[PDB]
């Protein structure tokens, strides 16, 4: 019954969740396992069965009050509007965004330093922090209206979309759609994780479900691209081709099928091994030309795949303008039916 | 030869000050700018300009090749270094002379000899200036330091032979403090300056700081163009400065005017400069050191003595003799206030930010030397000083009254400044004095000023009532002008319309992470807390570290900020190298 | 190595350099075929396609979409000239505090002729308007299809027309014509709800004067063929003929002030305080001026505006198609703040008879009000239909049945 | 206390001039805007006038939404 | 308006010309024609080659006139090259605006197939009280 | 309209001004705007400083005497020939070479009595409150 | 009546004072 | 409540003056 609900909050060292207890596991299957290893709050949060873990019941109560403060009472009614109209001019906090992205593409940064600045205040209320921590799913407010924020976290695993980041985003997108919250996508990702462990973990279906949820959702969809948007990362993170309504990039954005290093490996594997430094020199030249040309905002802007390239400081007020326009979005033409089927 | 086209190898207010001198000389002026300064007022004010590229000073204004290449490609024939950066780098001064360009400054050997403060002390003893009881040589070890501390008493200071900008000194009140302070100041001097050489001398608890503006000549002439008091200092840097030096006996005054000229004579100095002095509550003078450059505070001596101290540098670089024969008398009193981008309500920490407004004071007795204009932006790469305000009056009390006006007329917006501090001190009895002495001294701001300045918040909404929109209107009542601010959710006389759609209002959350017990520190990544330059990396890949251990030092605003481990673990993925530019939130390493 | 200030560009391997590159690329979009063309348009006394948008929208409200777009044609050497924006400016903004989607075609780029990317930009902003349920304003100049681009341009025309048909009766569609709209450029205006023309600087025609001369010998000027006066008084296509571009924007804002944003939103009522008491207790002297209006002879005409302006609030009345079929007057007003459409016989023309042109004028106005829930008030003073064989042979039966 | 007050940001009026200012502003101040008895009355709401295809998703996201939203 | 509104099955057979705006009006694909087929003789173009060449080659046709060359023979050579290049069904088929180019005898087969499959079309407009046809 | 007003600053300069960026002027008042004061140790130095400061002074949106000032501080008639200079109270009109090329709602009111006071109150015309 | 700081005052206001 | 330079000044009026 709990696992059907929209939000599970567990108290650490007190809340536990498991089907079969240690004793029955032991005497049926021989394994030794403590309650923490089996179904402790932190373990089930990392496994994504719990949405929040707190140190006390009072903290759980306050987390519930905050969570409910972003939501309507039901599918039909409106949410509460909190502190509308603040800061209508460009602020120093907006102008701090022009230099927040580091100069080198191999660097990483905490995405929260962007998220705390592009919304109405620091009330970025994060959900399922521990599940798939390469992805942030949070509530925020724009001009006092709540929105759901899906943002990559370059600070973790280079922001690659793992199995749990995928299913976390899919679940949060469907929830936000059910409660009519606009979706804001903040993109900085190399795309899906490579590797046999993620393949066997199901990355094809979990990505398929993320793609399904993003196309299914009817709410306003607005996208801001920060640096990398490669391959399936570009597609899944609210691409215009996947029905996102308005798409903006910062001038640091890089939109491509694959990053320069990957394209350089596919190029160089046609040569012998790099025993001759001409091979190294060709890689270095190719990577510079690619980062000047293919891996830039400018091709997607020239083709209209993104609607504008914006100065970073514009982002907050441009999100307000965009979501005021999109307030009455009606998604269609769509054929009503029992339901849309989903990769399972 | 004579200067014709002069390159000003510097930025900001001093760059404009030198370009303005060049215009007042009919010289062609060439500027240079780093990438951040591509829109700075001095680039517009110069007759010509060149982009050094590079974001930090260390890859811009400090690069000899880039400055010499700018002078060559511009066809400049003279270089003025301003202050800071290369202005006291004797190796650059030499390279400028042997590049065949007029070095507008003192000769390299004089810069070297006065840059070694112990050689400067040997010269000052030769010149028979008064020195404080202190070691005539570099000390060997703390055992000699304790010996001196018993033979000439306590309190005692340990000072680096090459330290400067306020870093170089530590003081013991007691014999038990000597060992660890000697260890620290030794290894910290080795770290910051390479030269671990230190000397030890008696410490004044509450000194005033006084200096002579010296003009010196290739024809061997020297003039003391004036004197200044600079005792208002926040760390060991100045903030408010006076000319002439007030509240001194004429014995002290004349002894300064004598010993400064003797020091210049013995040093073989030429060009502009200063001799700094300390003056005790006992009234005893001691020589401090000689700055081999145009000081920041030349303007107050320009206003009181009437000399254009930069155009004098042009004359001296032309090798012309001094056309002032003797020490001019003052004709009034002047104060300079540094408009630092520092929050006095937050420990005078500097902060970058936009200058969203800059309305300078004007009119009676007021001079503004600003390196900034409305719409300028300050990043964390160069010192916080935006501008200097200089105010003059016929007597110190009138100059203070004019300064009270000018500082109330001054408005700067968008970033924190020390102006609220200047507005206080121009009204504080400790600095007004009793008519014959101050209570201020070079530790007064950090210990005995009442820091009534509340922290800067810009225009941010902080409390629930700040979130309500406001309409500001002008009303006359009886013809009296009032400015009235009306809330948008105002309701009086039974009115409606407040919170029309069912708005909720609450105290908005600060734009920072939760901050209770952790911020990012809940994770493994070490992230930079502000924009700066990674000037020191204190760890290597794979090192085990413990909470509190130093990971990197970020230079920002030329302040050094240590970034330190929040947890124990293994330094993994150390992403940065010494000298890298870094941004707030950038991941430095994972402690994993 | 050091570089002179006028030459040096901030290093695009840095965030600050990429931001400066964005500022360069943005600045280049203000004059995409060079400033000599902007100067040429001002010397011809006209606003540029961008200045038109910024003069219509509320100041600073405009957000531009696809600013950096370029065409991708390689036929007949077009690849050698790829001006930014492809010669149409598109985006959204606010008029009088209500949000609207806008496009403005730029005659300086290939004569404003429609290419593939130009069409895709217009389609994007049409779809945005339909999807959000907000008015669409199109400002039209253009020498039709960009002939070097193939049938692709006709595909994009077909898509633009199909979107105008979808949006028909869903969102208010307003067309400003401010230059020569030639060929396919004419059919989108015709499919929109209201057409505003500028009285000497704008024309619409399908086939140009030179082809008309070749096929028929009729030697006609482009103004006589397609001018705003022709499309008001003769063809009945234009709804307003502004004396200038500013007057056209003012009329478009007046129009928008009566309409709801879409067919399901509520109309924009102004606050009006209803006075208390009976209808007979609340007669004003301006009402009492109606009791003597009607001439004693049944056949002496009078100006119906003397009724319209007295029953409408503030006397304020926005007449539509004022120059066409003057025997019927149609237009917007307010009654106690509620928008209304007036449809009134005008005795001073054809004694108030109905004819073909009046019947079509009133029929489309009524159906436009009915789409957007605007109540209609009819002022009736009609002696019959206009007698004549010209009316019979031109179809007064078939086209009078439109107003029924 | 957390109410948003009227601020006389400049000037220093006497209590009589304060009273004049307040009596003017208080009688200028708007009446019962957003009135307390705005009843719900969905009779003939425009959403019921529209033609909907039998499978039109707007039957969910417009018609039902508009009837049920309270 | 009538063609774009109509939601019954729509089939277009192109037999020789479909030029200019009349291409758009007569059942273009992007107007929502369900099946478009063209006969081999179809000619789909922005305008007739006479008019097109005089515009596209304005440079050459002015330059040759200033040289005093046989501009008439040059116009005929350019017009022939344009007709042979662009005035055919294949540029529209390449764009996919024609679904198949067919032997004319196939017409009844393709039509009957389309009409048999499209007897119910699951297509819809935005909700409205009615349209606002230009009248 | 005084659409821009960048006053000169720096060494040896004082500015006393009645206008700032966004001010307006009309013929009912003096049509003066400001007074630039320049000083030095000598006449020649003060002329050098003036030849700077008058070029640093930028004013836009209306015509000003600044181009005349910039010219006259350049004129050997006005530069001192040691112990004399040629200018006179007719010099601008009769001797200087003037080659400079030419430049190319109502508020609400209420009358209120408060005790013995009579007080007009006047307010912006559109006060929403 | 208006009280300013608690000081009682009386204010006479035009028969058409609004906005 | 009205503020004059931030000095508080409670003011009182009848409950209606519109
Ligand atoms: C009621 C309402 C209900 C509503 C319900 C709604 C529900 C609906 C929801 C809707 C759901 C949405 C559905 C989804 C949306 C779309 C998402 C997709 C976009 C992406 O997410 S986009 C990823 C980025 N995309 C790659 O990495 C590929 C490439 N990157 C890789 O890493 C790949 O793993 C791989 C294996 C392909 C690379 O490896 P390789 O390319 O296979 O091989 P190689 O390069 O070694 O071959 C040699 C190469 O040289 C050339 N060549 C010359 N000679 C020969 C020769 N003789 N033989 C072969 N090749 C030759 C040639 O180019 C060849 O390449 P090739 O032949 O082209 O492959
Ligand atoms: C279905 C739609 C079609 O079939 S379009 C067929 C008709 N289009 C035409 O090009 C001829 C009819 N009108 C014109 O082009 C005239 O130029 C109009 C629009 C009436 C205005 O004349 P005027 O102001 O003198 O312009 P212009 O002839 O000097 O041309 C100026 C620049 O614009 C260009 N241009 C013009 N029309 C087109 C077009 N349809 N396709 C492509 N380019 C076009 C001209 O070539 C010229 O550019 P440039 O100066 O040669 O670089
Ligand atoms: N002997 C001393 N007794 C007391 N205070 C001293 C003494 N020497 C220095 N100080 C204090 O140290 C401050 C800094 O002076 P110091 O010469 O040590 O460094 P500095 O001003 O940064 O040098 P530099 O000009 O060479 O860069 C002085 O202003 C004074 O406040
Ligand atoms: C740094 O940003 C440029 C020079 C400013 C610092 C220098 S240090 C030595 C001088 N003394 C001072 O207070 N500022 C000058
Ligand atoms: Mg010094």
């Amino acid at each position: 019954s709990p696992i059907q609900t929209d939000l599970l909050v567990a108290v650490r060292d007190q809340g536990y969740m498991f089907i079969t207890g240690p004793d029955v596991i032991k005497d049926v299957t021989g394994e030794d396992v403590t309650f923490d290893e089996l179904g402790g709050a932190d373990e089930q949060a990392k496994r994504g069965n719990i949405h929040k873990v707190v140190n006390s019941e009072a903290e759980a109560y306050q987390y519930v009050r905050d969570y409910l403060s972003f939501l309507p009472s039901n599918h039909f009614d409106n949410p509460p509007i909190v502190n509308p109209g603040m800061e209508p001019e460009i602020t120093p906090h907006d102008l701090e965004l022009d230099s927040i992205v580091p100069d080198a593409d191999n660097m990483a940064y905490d995405m929260h330093e962007i998220l705390l600045r592009i919304f109405d205040d620091g009330d970025v209320f994060e959900i399922a922090e521990q599940r798939g921590p390469a992805m942030i799913t949070a509530f925020a407010r724009v001009d006092g209206h709540p929105v759901g924020v899906i943002a990559n976290q370059p600070m973790v695993l280079s922001g690659a979309i793992d199995n749990e980041a995928s299913d976390k985003a899919a679940s949060f997108i469907r929830f936000c759609d059910s409660y009519n919250l606009p979706l804001v996508f903040v993109v900085d990702t190399p795309g899906a994780m490579p590797g046999v462990a993620e393949e066997k973990g199901g990355i094809i279906k979990r990505g398929g479900r993320f793609f399904n949820a993003i196309v299914e959702a009817d709410v306003p969809k607005v996208t801001v691209i920060i640096r990398k948007a490669y391959g399936g990362g570009y597609a899944v993170m609210g691409s215009k081709q996947l029905s996102a309504d308005l798409n903006f990039a910062w001038p640091t954005a890089r939109i491509a099928v694959i990053g320069a290093e990957g394209a350089a490996q596919l190029l160089v594997k046609r040569f012998p091994d790099p025993n001759a430094p001409e091979v190294q020199k060709i890689r270095d030249d190719f990577i510079e030309g690619y980062n000047l040309n293919m891996a830039t905002p400018w091709i997607a802007a020239e083709r209209g795949y993104i609607d504008a390239v914006i100065q970073p400081h514009e982002t907050r007020l441009l999100l307000r303008k965009s979501l005021r326009l999109l307030r009455d979005k009606q998604n269609g033409p769509k054929v009503q039916r029992k339901h849309g089927l989903l990769p399972l | 030869s004579k200067i014709s086209k002069v390159l000003v190898a510097n930025r900001g207010e001093i760059a404009v000050r030198v370009i303005r001198a060049a215009k007042d000389a009919g010289l062609a002026s060439v500027a240079v700018y780093a990438e951040p300064d591509a829109d700075a007022p001095h680039v517009r004010l110069a007759d010509e300009a060149f982009a050094l590229g590079g974001q930090t000073s260390a890859e811009s204004y400090l690069v000899f090749e880039k400055i010499l290449d700018a002078a060559e490609k511009s066809g400049a024939n003279a270089i003025h270094p301003g202050y800071g950066f290369l202005s006291e780098n004797a190796d650059f001064a030499q390279a400028v002379i042997d590049a065949g360009l007029i070095w507008i400054g003192p000769s390299p050997q004089s810069i070297r000899d006065l840059g070694d403060k112990v050689t400067a002390r040997h010269i000052a003893a030769r010149a028979k200036a008064p020195l404080v009881p202190g070691t005539p040589d570099p000390v060997k070890d703390a055992d000699e330091v304790v010996a001196f501390a018993k033979e000439h008493g306590v309190p005692v200071a340990i000072k680096a032979a090459f330290g400067g900008g306020g870093r170089g000194m530590k003081v013991a009140r007691t014999l038990e403090e000597i060992p660890e302070l000697f260890e620290s100041a030794t290894r910290e001097a080795i770290a910051a300056f390479g030269r671990g050489e230190c000397f030890v001398e008696r410490y004044l608890d509450k000194p005033r700081h006084v200096e002579a503006q010296v003009i010196a000549d290739q024809h061997g002439n020297v003039v003391v163009a004036g004197t200044r008091d600079c005792s208002l200092q926040r760390r060991f840097q100045k903030l408010v400065e006076e000319a002439p030096a007030p509240f001194l006996t004429d014995a002290q005054r004349k002894e300064i005017h004598e010993s400064a000229k003797r020091i210049c004579k013995e040093a073989g100095y030429y060009g502009a400069g200063t001799v700094e002095y300390l003056v005790g509550q006992d009234g005893l003078i001691s020589f401090l050191e000689v700055n081999t450059r145009l000081q920041v505070e030349h303007p107050v001596t320009e206003e009181t003595s009437g000399i254009d101290l930069v155009r004098q540098q042009f004359k001296i670089a032309n090798g012309e003799p001094l056309d002032i024969t003797e020490d001019p008398t003052p004709r009034g009193h002047s104060f300079e206030f540094r408009i630092n981008g520092e929050d006095a309500g937050r420990g005078f920490l500097p902060a970058p930010g936009p200058v969203t407004k800059f309305v300078a004071p004007t009119g009676p007795g007021v001079r503004m030397d600003s390196g900034v204009e409305t719409g300028s932006v300050i990043g964390g790469q160069f010192d916080s000083m935006l501008a200097k305000l200089i105010v003059t009056g016929a007597t110190r009390e009138e100059a203070l009254e004019r300064s009270r006006r000018a500082l109330a007329e001054f408005t700067v917006e968008g970033l924190a400044t020390v102006i609220p501090f200047h507005r206080a001190v121009v009204s504080d009895p400790a600095f007004i004095g009793d008519g014959e002495k101050f209570d201020v001294h070079t530790r007064w701001i950090e210990t005995e000023w009442n820091n009534t300045v509340e922290p800067f918040t810009g225009g941010d909404p902080i409390e629930e009532e700040d979130t309500v929109p406001r309409q500001t209107v002008v009303v006359e009542v009886g013809g009296r002008r009032l400015e009235v601010s009306l809330p948008g959710d105002l309701a009086i006389g039974g009115g409606g319309g407040a919170a029309a759609p069912g708005v909720v209002r609450k105290k908005p959350k600060p734009r920072k992470r939760g901050g209770g017990g952790a911020k990012a520190a809940s994770g493994d990544a070490v992230t930079a807390p502000m924009q700066g330059t990674v000037v020191k990396v204190a760890v290597e890949e794979g090192q085990e570290v413990s909470a509190g251990d130093l990971v990197v030092v970020l230079e920002a605003m030329k302040m050094e900020n240590p970034v330190t481990a929040h947890k124990d673990g293994t330094i993994t993925g150390l992403a940065v190298e010494a000298g890298a530019a870094i941004t707030q939130g950038t991941v430095i390493a994972e402690i994993k | 190595v050091t570089e002179p200030s006028a030459e040096h560009q901030v290093d695009i391997h840095t965030t600050a350099g990429k931001l400066a590159d964005l500022k360069r690329r943005t600045e280049e979009t203000l004059h995409p075929v060079g400033e000599a063309a902007v100067d040429k348009v001002h010397a011809k006394g006209k606003l540029t396609a961008r200045e038109r948008i910024l003069a219509l929208l509320d100041e600073g409200s405009f957000v531009e979409l696809d600013a950096l777009a370029k065409h991708r044609s390689t036929n007949f050497g077009l690849e050698k000239n790829r001006p930014l924006g492809d010669g149409v400016i598109t985006g959204y903004g606010t008029i009088d505090g209500r949000d609207v989607c806008i496009f403005s075609q730029d005659a300086t780029v290939f004569g404003g002729s429609l290419g593939e990317v130009y069409g895709e930009k217009i389609v994007k902003v049409q779809e945005l308007a339909i999807k959000t349920g907000r008015p669409l304003i199109g400002i039209n100049d253009g020498a039709g299809a960009r002939i070097q681009e193939g049938v692709v341009s006709l595909g994009l025309y077909s898509r633009i027309f199909h979107n105008n048909i979808k949006a028909s009766g869903v969102i208010p569609q307003i067309s400003l014509i401010m230059g020569a709209a030639a060929g396919g450029h004419v059919y989108s205006p015709a499919l929109t709800d209201f057409v505003v023309m500028v009285d000497q600087t704008s024309q619409m025609f399908i086939t140009g004067p030179d082809v008309i001369k070749t096929v028929t010998g009729e030697d006609v000027t482009m103004e006589e063929l397609g001018g705003a006066h022709t499309h008001m008084a003769k063809s009945g296509t234009a709804h307003y003929v502004a004396s200038g571009e500013q007057d056209a924007f003012d009329y478009v804002r007046d129009l928008l002030s009566y309409l709801p944003p879409n067919n399901y939103a509520d109309p924009p009522l102004y606050p009006v305080a209803i006075p208390e008491g009976s209808i007979e207790e609340t007669l004003t002297d301006e009402d009492l001026e109606l009791d003597t209006l009607i001439p004693d002879s049944p056949n002496q005409p009078y100006d119906m505006h003397e009724v319209i302006t007295r029953i409408l609030d503030d006397d304020e009345f926005l007449e539509v198609q004022a120059g066409y079929a003057g025997n019927i007057v149609v237009g917007f007003g307010r009654v106690e703040g509620r928008p209304v459409g007036i449809v009134a016989n005008q005795p001073t023309q054809f004694a108030g008879c109905l004819d073909i042109n009046a019947s079509e004028k009133a029929a489309r106005f009524i159906r436009t009000c009915d789409c957007f829930n605007i109540p209609i008030v009819l002022l009736v003073d009609v002696p019959g239909f206009l007698p004549g064989t010209d009316q019979e042979y031109n179809g007064i039966i078939r086209r009078g049945a439109k107003l029924l | 206390d957390h109410e948003a007050h009227i601020k006389v940001l400049r000037g220093e009026p006497t209590p009589e001039e304060m009273a004049a200012l307040m009596a003017v502003l208080a009688s200028a101040g708007g009446g019962p805007a957003e009135p307390v008895k705005k009843e719900r009355n969905m009779w003939g709401h425009p959403v019921d006038k529209l033609r909907y295809s039998v499978f039109s998703w707007q039957r969910v996201t417009l018609l039902e939404r508009t009837h049920m939203r309270r | 308006y009538a063609y774009g509104e109509a939601t019954v099955a729509k089939v277009t057979v192109i037999t020789r010309k479909s030029y200019g705006g009349a291409y758009c009006v007569m059942g273009s694909k992007d107007m929502g024609a369900d099946v478009v087929v063209a006969w081999p003789t179809a000619q789909i173009a922005v305008m007739g080659a006479s008019g097109a060449v005089g515009f596209v080659y304005r440079q050459q046709l002015k330059e040759a006139a200033k040289n005093g060359e046989d501009v008439d023979a040059l116009r005929l050579e350019l017009q022939q090259t344009y007709e042979d290049t662009l005035v055919n069904p294949y540029i529209a088929a390449e764009r996919g605006y024609v679904d198949a180019v067919i032997p004319p005898s196939h017409t009844r087969g393709y039509v009957a197939n389309a009409l048999r499959l499209l007897e119910r079309k699951i297509v819809q407009m935005p909700p409205k009280k009615h349209g606002n046809i230009p009248l």
